[PDB]
């Protein structure tokens, strides 16, 4: 459809640093270490690999197309925030408190201090409860 | 700081797409 096919454009844009219409092992692994992860440049090559479909060690945004549409077809804005606030709530109880918080950060290779955190937990915090809802992180979450 | 919340929910979804390849 129109509406995931214009999702997976942005996302692509988010990995096409240099605009030129394709991701290189150099680009992804540039997306890879800001996250906070530390790939081979053997692991990107096979994970090039595994989308590339005309074996030139590129991805251009057709292949890219048909790995969301393999792996990724529903996604949506909404469908990415319910998911992302499963994955911070370490503990399930519905509530993304501090710790979580500092949990996550490191996770995805964001430096942290405790004011920034407490900054954070408080703004979100609507009812004054000390955590943050599901509520709470879709009015923070829903504008990029 | 709402942009540090935007970062963090805009690197879960980077790294939900770098986990389909
Ligand atoms: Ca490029
Ligand atoms: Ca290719
Ligand atoms: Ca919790
Ligand atoms: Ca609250």
């Amino acid at each position: 459809t129109e509406e995931q096919i214009a999702e997976f454009k942005e996302a692509f844009s988010l990995f096409d640093k240099d605009g030129d219409g394709t991701i290189t092992t150099k680009e992804l692994g540039t997306v890879m270490r800001s996250l906070g992860q530390n790939p081979t440049e053997a692991e990107l090559q096979d994970m090039i690999n595994e989308v590339d479909a005309d074996g030139n060690g590129t991805i251009d945004f057709p292949e890219f197309l048909t790995m969301m549409a393999r792996k990724m077809k529903d996604t949506d804005s909404e469908e990415e925030i319910r998911e992302a606030f499963r994955v911070f709530d370490k503990d399930g109880n519905g509530y993304i408190s501090a710790a979580e918080l500092r949990h996550v950060m490191t996770n995805l290779g964001e430096k942290l201090t405790d004011e920034e955190v407490d900054e954070m937990i408080r703004e979100a915090d609507i009812d004054g409860d000390g955590q943050v809802n599901y509520e709470e992180f879709v009015q923070m979450m829903t504008a990029k | 700081k709402k942009a540090v919340w935007h970062k963090l929910l805009s690197k879960q979804r980077k790294r939900a797409v770098v986990a389909c390849f």
